[PDB]
C-alpha cells in the first residue's frame, strides 16, 4: 500500500478535527469581537492556543509523507501547506529568543508614545493620537514634530531588535533551504506545477519590478500635480523640482496620499457623488444596505447570504451594554457558517464597504467545498482583489441610479469624473511605489545587499529615488525608520498591497468586457451580467487548489500579474494631468532636502 | 395500530455506524426530503405488506445524498447501503434544533475507515484500530493508524449541510406470506 495512501487517510482524518478545533477557535474570536469582556479575551487565547498547538504537532506528522513520493497535486497541495515549516528548525534557544524579540517589537509598536518639543506632557500613541495629527493637519511644523517624534522614539527603540530580528530570520530561512528571509516570503507567490502553470521565487521579483516600470509614467505625473498643489499648501517649503517633504504626505508614512485630496481638488464645485443624503430620506437602515448588496451579487448569478448569515451576523453598533470592535471584517468560521461583523451607519461610504465585504464571503462560499486546506483565495492577493471590484461596480452612477439613490434622469458630470478619478489615484496608485520600495529595502536587507551601517542611508535613497519622497530630517543608523511602520515592527510580508491592486483591477476589465461595457473601464458595472458573475465563480470556486497563475488565467486570459488594465483604467485622469503639468516639472531631483 | 410515532419521533436517534431498525407488523399504518424508489407514496394508503422495516440515524446534510441505491461516500460505502435494487422510501429532515447544542454535540458517530465496503444492509458496529499502513497497530492510535469512529459534532451556527438529519428508510417487504400493513384497504 503506497505512500499516497497514507497520506490521503491522514488527511482524511485530519481533515475532521482540524475542522473542529479550527470552528472553536473561529467562534471564541468572534465571542471576543462582539463582546469585548476579560472573559472572553481568556476563552479566544485558550482556544487559539489549542489550535496553533493542534497544528504544529499535525505538520511535524504530514512530514512523514515526502512529497516526492505523492503524485495527485490535490493532495500534494494540501501537505506542501501542512509540513510547510519554520522556526522550528531553529535551535530551541533561538526559537524562544525570536519569539522574545517579534513580541518586544510588536508591543513598544503599540505603547510607545512621542511628546511634542514645545508641550512635554502631551504626549500621544500612534494609535489615536499621532495619527490624528498626520492625517488631519495641516501645520508644517506640528506635522514635523510628530513625524520626527515618532521615528526618534519608538523607531530608534526597533533597531537594535529589527539588527537581531534579521539575523534569526535569515537563520530560520536558509535552515528551511531558502536563500534568506525574503526568498522564504516570496515562497508566498511560488507555484510547483507542470506544463507552464509553475511560478518561480525569483519570477516575482522579475514581475514586480516590469510591472512598476510600466507605472512610473502615472506615478510621476500624479507626483508632479500634488507637488503643485502642496507647494501651495505650504508656501517655501518644497522645490518645484525636488522631492516630497515625507511628513506632509497624509499619513504617518506616505502610505496613502488620499487625506491630501481636499488640498488638491480638480473642480472645486463639482462636489463628489455622495448618496448618503439620498440613504437617508429612503428611511434605509442597515438591513436594507445588506440587502441591497445581496441583490447586487444575485443579479451576476451568485448566492443569496446563508440563512445563517443573517442570523448570526452582527451588521450594527449592539447600541446595548456591549463593546465590540466596529472594524469590518468578513468570517468564514469554517462548517459553512459565514458572518459578516461591521458597526454600519447609513453612509455612502459603508454602502460600498457592506459590497466589499460581501465580496469577500461570496469567495468563502464559493470554494467551501474544496478540502479544508485548500479553502483561500488563489494567492495571498485574490481575496481582496475580487472583493474591491464589488465596491467599484456599485460605486458607478449607472448602478446607484438602477437602485434608485440617483434620480433617472441624473446625467454624468465628466468634470466630477476627474475629481472621482484624483481621489482614487491618491490612494491606489499613491501606494505603489511606497509598497514597492519598501518591499524592495526588506527583501535587500534579507540578502544581505545593504549592510547594517547603510540600512538608513539606503533607505532614503530609495525613498528618494523610487517614491520621489524626502526625509525633512538627517537620519543616521541609530534609527530604523521602517519599522516605525505596522506591517515591518510586526513581521509581516508587504508586498500583497502591491499584488492585489494589479489583480483587482485585470479581474475587472476581465469582467467588464464579459459584461460587453461600452465607455472606459472607470464607469463600468458588472451589474446583471450572469456571465460575468459565473466566470468569476469558477475562479473563485476553485480555492487554493489550482496554482493562482492557473486561477488569474480562468479569469483574464494571462498567467501573469499585468498593471496594463490598471492604467488604462486611469487613462482618463492620466492625459487630464499631462494636460494639468503643461508647466510644470514631472519627476524629481533626489538631492534636494529641507534641511541640507 | 402502526408505531410510526416512536421511531420518527423517538428522542434519541442513533448513530449511523450503528443506524436502528423497527419491525412493523400486524397493524394499520396512516403516512426536508422523502425520495421513494420502488413505490409511489400517494398509493401508500391504499397497499398492503408483509413487513415493513423502518431504519433509522442521523446524518449530515452534504450526507442524506447519500442513503439512495448507486452512491457512493464515507456513509454509503462505510455505514448504511442501500441495494441497487432498493424498494422503499428514505425520509429526511433536519434537526438542528434537536440534536445539536452550543458547546458542540458530539453524541453522533459515523465510521470513517473500513477495509472494505459493506454490503447492503450490512451493520458494522465493530470499533477495532483501522491499520491503514504495513506495521501493525497494538490498540494504539496513531502512526498511520486510526480509530475508526469519527464524532460529528453538530452546533446551531453550522451551515446547515453541517447541520444534523434525521433519515428514516423504510423497506417495503412482500412475501407469500398474508399482508398485515395497510391503510384505508
Ligand atoms: C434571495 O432571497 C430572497 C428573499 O430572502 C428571494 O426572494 C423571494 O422573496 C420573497 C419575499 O421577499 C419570498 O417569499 C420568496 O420565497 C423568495 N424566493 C424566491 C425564489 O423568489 C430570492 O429569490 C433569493 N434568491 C435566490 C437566488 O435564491
Ligand atoms: C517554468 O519552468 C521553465 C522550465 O525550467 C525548468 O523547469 C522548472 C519546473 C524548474 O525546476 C527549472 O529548474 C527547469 O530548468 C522555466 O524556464 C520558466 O522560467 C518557469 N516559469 C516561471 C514563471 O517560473
Ligand atoms: C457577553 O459576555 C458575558 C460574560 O463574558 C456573558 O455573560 C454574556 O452572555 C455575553 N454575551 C452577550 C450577548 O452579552
Ligand atoms: C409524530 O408523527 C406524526 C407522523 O404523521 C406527525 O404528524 C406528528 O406531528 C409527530 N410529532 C408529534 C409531536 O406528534
Amino acid at each position: 500500500s503506497t505512500t499516497e495512501d497514507l497520506a490521503k487517510t491522514f488527511l482524511e482524518k485530519f481533515n475532521y478535527e482540524a475542522e473542529e478545533l479550527s470552528y472553536q477557535n473561529s467562534l471564541a474570536s468572534w465571542n471576543y469581537n462582539t463582546n469585548i469582556t476579560d472573559e472572553n479575551i481568556q476563552k479566544m487565547n485558550i482556544a487559539g492556543a489549542k489550535w496553533s498547538a493542534f497544528y504544529e504537532e499535525e505538520s511535524q506528522h504530514a512530514k512523514t509523507y515526502p512529497l516526492e513520493e505523492i503524485q495527485d497535486p490535490i493532495i500534494k497541495r494540501q501537505l506542501r501547506a501542512l509540513q510547510q515549516s519554520g522556526s522550528s528548525v531553529l535551535s530551541a534557544d533561538k526559537r524562544e529568543r525570536l519569539n522574545t524579540i517579534l513580541n518586544a517589537m510588536s508591543t513598544i509598536y503599540s505603547t510607545g508614545k512621542a511628546c511634542n518639543p514645545n508641550n512635554p506632557q502631551e504626549c500621544l500613541l500612534l494609535e489615536p493620537g499621532l495619527d490624528d495629527i498626520m492625517e488631519n493637519s495641516k501645520d508644517y511644523n506640528e506635522r514635523l514634530w510628530a513625524w520626527e517624534g515618532w521615528r526618534s522614539e519608538v523607531g530608534k527603540q526597533l533597531r537594535p531588535l529589527y539588527e537581531e530580528y534579521v539575523a534569526l530570520k535569515n537563520e530560520m530561512a536558509r535552515a528551511n533551504n531558502y536563500e534568506d528571509y525574503g526568498d522564504y516570503w516570496r515562497g508566498d507567490y511560488e507555484e510547483e506545477w507542470a506544463d507552464g502553470y509553475n511560478y518561480s521565487r525569483n519570477q516575482l521579483i522579475e514581475d514586480v519590478e516590469h510591472t512598476f516600470t510600466q507605472i512610473k509614467p502615472l506615478y510621476e505625473h500624479l507626483h508632479a500635480y500634488v507637488r503643485a498643489k502642496l507647494m501651495d499648501a505650504y508656501p517655501s517649503r518644497i522645490s518645484p523640482t525636488g522631492c516630497l517633504p515625507a511628513h506632509l504626505l497624509g499619513d504617518m508614512w506616505g502610505r496613502f496620499w488620499t487625506n491630501l485630496y481636499p488640498l488638491m481638488v480638480p473642480f472645486g464645485q463639482k462636489p463628489n457623488i455622495d448618496v448618503t443624503d439620498a440613504m437617508v430620506n429612503q428611511s434605509w437602515d442597515a438591513r436594507r444596505i445588506f440587502e441591497e448588496a445581496e441583490k447586487f451579487f444575485v443579479s451576476v448569478g451568485l448566492p443569496n447570504m446563508t440563512e445563517g448569515f443573517w442570523q448570526n451576523s452582527m451588521l450594527t453598533e449592539p447600541g446595548d451594554n456591549r463593546k465590540v470592535v466596529c472594524h469590518p471584517t468578513a468570517w468564514d468560521l469554517g462548517k459553512h457558517d459565514f458572518r459578516i461583523k461591521m458597526c454600519t451607519k447609513v453612509t455612502m461610504d459603508d454602502f460600498l464597504t457592506a459590497h466589499h465585504e460581501m465580496g469577500h464571503i461570496q469567495y468563502d462560499m464559493a470554494y467551501a467545498a474544496q478540502p479544508f486546506l485548500l479553502r483561500n483565495g488563489a494567492n495571498e492577493g485574490f481575496h481582496e482583489a475580487v472583493g474591491e471590484i464589488m465596491s467599484l461596480s456599485a460605486a458607478t452612477p449607472n448602478h446607484l441610479k438602477n437602485i434608485g439613490l440617483l434620480p433617472p434622469d441624473f446625467s454624468e458630470d465628466s468634470e466630477t469624473d476627474i475629481n472621482f478619478l484624483l481621489k482614487q489615484a491618491l490612494t491606489i496608485v499613491g501606494t505603489l511605489p511606497f509598497t514597492y520600495m519598501l518591499e524592495k529595502w526588506r527583501w535587500m536587507v534579507f540578502k544581505g545587499e545593504i549592510p547594517k551601517e547603510q540600512w538608513m542611508q539606503k533607505w532614503w535613497e530609495m525613498k528618494r529615488d523610487i517614491v520621489g519622497v524626502v526625509e525633512p530630517l538627517p537620519h543616521d543608523e541609530t534609527y530604523c525608520d521602517p519599522a516605525a511602520l505596522f506591517h515591518v515592527a510586526n513581521d509581516y510580508s508587504f508586498i500583497r498591497y502591491y499584488t492585489r491592486t494589479i489583480y483587482q483591477f485585470q479581474f475587472q476589465e476581465a469582467l467588464c468586457q464579459i459584461a460587453k461595457h461600452e465607455g472606459p473601464l472607470y464607469k463600468c458595472d458588472i451589474s446583471n451580467s450572469r456571465e460575468a458573475g459565473q466566470k468569476l465563480h469558477e475562479m473563485l470556486s476553485l480555492g487554493r487548489s489550482k496554482p493562482w497563475t492557473f486561477a488569474l488565467e480562468r479569469v483574464v486570459g494571462a498567467k501573469t500579474m499585468d498593471v496594463r488594465p490598471l492604467l488604462n483604467y486611469f487613462e482618463p485622469l492620466f492625459t487630464w494631468l499631462k494636460e494639468q503639468n503643461r508647466n510644470s516639472f514631472v519627476g524629481w531631483n533626489t538631492d534636494w532636502s529641507p534641511y541640507a | 395500530l402502526c408505531p410510526f410515532g416512536e421511531v420518527f419521533n423517538a428522542t434519541r436517534f442513533a448513530s449511523v455506524y450503528a443506524w436502528n431498525r423497527k419491525r412493523i407488523s400486524n397493524c394499520v399504518a396512516d403516512y426536508s426530503t422523502f425520495k421513494c424508489y420502488g413505490v409511489s407514496p400517494t398509493k401508500l394508503n391504499d397497499l398492503c405488506f408483509t413487513n415493513v422495516y423502518a431504519d433509522s440515524f442521523v446524518i449530515r446534510g452534504d450526507e442524506v445524498r447519500q442513503i439512495a441505491p448507486g452512491q457512493t461516500g464515507k456513509i454509503a460505502d462505510y455505514n448504511y447501503k442501500l441495494p441497487d435494487d432498493f424498494t422503499g422510501c428514505v425520509i429526511a429532515w433536519n434537526s438542528n434544533n434537536l440534536d445539536s447544542k452550543v458547546g458542540g454535540n458530539y453524541n453522533y458517530l459515523f465510521r470513517l475507515f473500513r477495509k472494505s465496503n459493506l454490503k447492503p444492509f450490512e451493520r458494522d458496529i465493530s470499533t477495532e484500530i483501522y491499520q491503514a499502513g504495513s506495521t501493525p497497530c497494538n490498540g494504539v492510535e496513531g502512526f498511520n493508524c486510526y480509530f475508526p469512529l469519527q464524532s460529528y459534532g453538530f452546533q446551531p451556527t453550522n451551515g446547515v449541510g453541517y447541520q444534523p438529519y434525521r433519515v428514516v428508510v423504510l423497506s417495503f417487504e412482500l412475501l407469500h406470506a398474508p399482508a398485515t400493513v395497510c391503510g384505508p384497504h
